[PDB]
This record gives C-alpha cells, sequence and structure tokens, in this order.
C-alpha cells in the first residue's frame, strides 16, 4: 500500500514544482 | 525451538531500519552473539508492507551461502516482530564506503565476486534480492561481504515480476517504468555497486528524484578519469538498457578486470 520512499518523493517533487 | 524475547540477552543497537531497529543480542543457552531485527507491527500495518516481511523471512530462512546472511528465525509479541540475524560484526559497506569515500580496485573487485557469487546462488534459486544497495551489504569478522535485507526480494521461478521495488539510485531502466523485470535487475544494481565503489557516488546520483529517474532512463552518466579501462568495460557492459544485453554473472566472475585485481 505504501509505495517506495522514492515513488513518494518524486510525486512530492510534480506536487511541488512540476 | 519456539523462540520468545526471554531466550536472549540484548544489547546496544546496531542500526536503525525502517520499522525498528536491530540490536546485538546472544542467545542465552549458548552464549552465541546474534542480531535481534525488532519490526513494529503497528507501524508494518499501517505502511501495508506485511508481504515484504513475509516473503524476507520466507525467502532467506532457506537460503544457505557464505556470502548470504543468514536468518535463524522469529518470533513475535504484543506489539513487535522479531528477526533471528547472523551478526554480522564490520557493519555496513555503506558505512566503510562513508569512512574511505571510494575503494580501490582490488577491495572493489573482491566485493563484486563476492556479490556476484551471492548472487549466482539466489538466481539458481530463482530468488531476485532487487535492493543490493550498500546500506544492504553487511560484512563478517574476516571482512567479508554478506547481503542481507531481503524485504523486497521475490521468489520468480517462471513469471516475470511488475513490482516497483527498492532504491532509486539502484534500480534499472525496467523497473523504474514499472515495466517487466527478472533476475537481470541485480545486474544492473551490480554495476551500480561498482561504479559507487569505484567513484564514491552512485553513477545517476542527482539532487532530484525526478532527474535521477530521467538519467537512469536513457542510461546518461559517465566516467571519472581514474576508472581504469576494465572498470570501465566491466561497468558499461552491466548498466545496458537491454536487460538481455547485461552479462551472465559468470561472465562477471570470468572478467578479466575482476579476475585481475579480485583477491576472492
Ligand atoms: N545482522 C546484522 N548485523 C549487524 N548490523 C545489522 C544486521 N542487520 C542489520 N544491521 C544494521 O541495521 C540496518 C538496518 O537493517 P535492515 O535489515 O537493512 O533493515 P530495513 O529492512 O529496515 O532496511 C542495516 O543497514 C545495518 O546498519
Ligand atoms: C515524473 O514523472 C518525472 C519524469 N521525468 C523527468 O522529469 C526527467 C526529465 C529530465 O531530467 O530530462
Ligand atoms: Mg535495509
Ligand atoms: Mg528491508
Ligand atoms: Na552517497
Amino acid at each position: 500500500s505504501e509505495p517506495p520512499s522514492w515513488v513518494t518523493e518524486m510525486l512530492l517533487e510534480k506536487e511541488l514544482w512540476g | 525451538r519456539q523462540w520468545a524475547l526471554e531466550d536472549f540477552e540484548i544489547g546496544r543497537p546496531l542500526g536503525k531500519g525502517k520499522f525498528g531497529n536491530v540490536y546485538l543480542a546472544r542467545e542465552k543457552q549458548s552464549k552465541f552473539i546474534l542480531a535481534l531485527k525488532v519490526l513494529f507491527k503497528a507501524q508494518l500495518e499501517k505502511a501495508g508492507v506485511e508481504h515484504q516481511l513475509r516473503r524476507e523471512v520466507e525467502i532467506q530462512s532457506h537460503l544457505r551461502h557464505p556470502n548470504i546472511l543468514r536468518l535463524y528465525g522469529y518470533f513475535h509479541d504484543a506489539t513487535r516482530v522479531y528477526l533471528i540475524l547472523e551478526y554480522a560484526p564490520l557493519g555496513t559497506v555503506y558505512r566503510e564506503l562513508q569512512k574511505l569515500s571510494k575503494f580501490d580496485e582490488q577491495r572493489t573487485a573482491t566485493y563484486i565476486t563476492e556479490l556476484a557469487n551471492a548472487l549466482s546462488y539466489c538466481h539458481s534459486k530463482r530468488v531476485i534480492h532487487r535492493d543490493i544497495k550498500p546500506e544492504n551489504l553487511l560484512l563478517g569478522s574476516a571482512g567479508e561481504l554478506k547481503i542481507a535485507d531481503f524485504g523486497w526480494s521475490v521468489h520468480a521461478p517462471s513469471s516475470r515480476r511488475t513490482t516497483l521495488a527498492g532504491t532509486l539510485d539502484y534500480l534499472p531502466p525496467e523497473m523504474i517504468e514499472g515495466r517487466m523485470h527478472d533476475e537481470k535487475v541485480d545486474l544492473w544494481s551490480l554495476g551500480v555497486l561498482c561504479y559507487e565503489f569505484l567513484v564514491g557516488k552512485p553513477p545517476f546520483e542527482a539532487n532530484t528524484y525526478q532527474e535521477t529517474y530521467c538519467r537512469i532512463s536513457r542510461v546518461e552518466f559517465t566516467f571519472p578519469d581514474f576508472v581504469t579501462e576494465g572498470a570501465r568495460d566491466l561497468i558499461s557492459r552491466l548498466l545496458k538498457h537491454n536487460p538481455s544485453q547485461r552479462p551472465m554473472l559468470r561472465e562477471v566472475l570470468e572478467h578479466p578486470w575482476i579476475t585481475a585485481n579480485s583477491s576472492k
């Protein structure tokens, strides 16, 4: 249910600055 | 037999895991020194990764190889799961790399030999590790490398896998793109390690996850000039976008750079 850490971080980057 | 916490003396934390610490331990009757890996049940359940722990236990329990860390048993109480592990006294390769900055060619080739021996055994059981980064590589009393932490591993007897797994810097294109993958993912990670061991940084390192992802998918990396021609040859062959172009582990063990520099 939790993705690998890097998936979560890369999604943050997308939400933060596109 | 039926282990319980009362069967062990506990000592200092050896390192910090995602779901709990790993502690120095001693089985009371034998006085034998071990490691107890603790996982908090509520953490596990919240993260929904119970299947990773089941795979870790089911797979690592049955592996027996000098370069694979042994998992002797397990138990649980009201709040925690405990894995009883072989103690690795010399710590992680991660810490060694931090201490030395980079490894010379003899040390690197020896680790790669031991890693390839261990992965050969895994792949003969059709097990794929998928997370062989330096903080999961431990060192025994004679400085010998031991692959640990099988929580991302899988037993892939026939079918190809599609799980998003592992740690970005060590993953091949087919795994970060969520395409089908097979045991060749570990060969790519072996190339990342060989580079990181010689250089001190993994080859696709970037300050954003997005750029690291793009560098991996397009095999965008370069060699510093002190990396010798033989090491470049091995690493370039391992870091091929096409999984089937990556060498077999037998070919790694036979590579002239490996045999000229490994003490193993
Ligand atoms: N058997 C062991 N002997 C010595 N140190 C260990 C052992 N197992 C784990 N460690 C230390 O604990 C850290 C986390 O262990 P690990 O099994 O990788 O947890 P996680 O699955 O949460 O990453 C390792 O990086 C290492 O520093
Ligand atoms: C999210 O899906 C990110 C996709 N990849 C990139 O943005 C990498 C682009 C690049 O650095 O060339
Ligand atoms: Mg780990
Ligand atoms: Mg793990
Ligand atoms: Na680093």
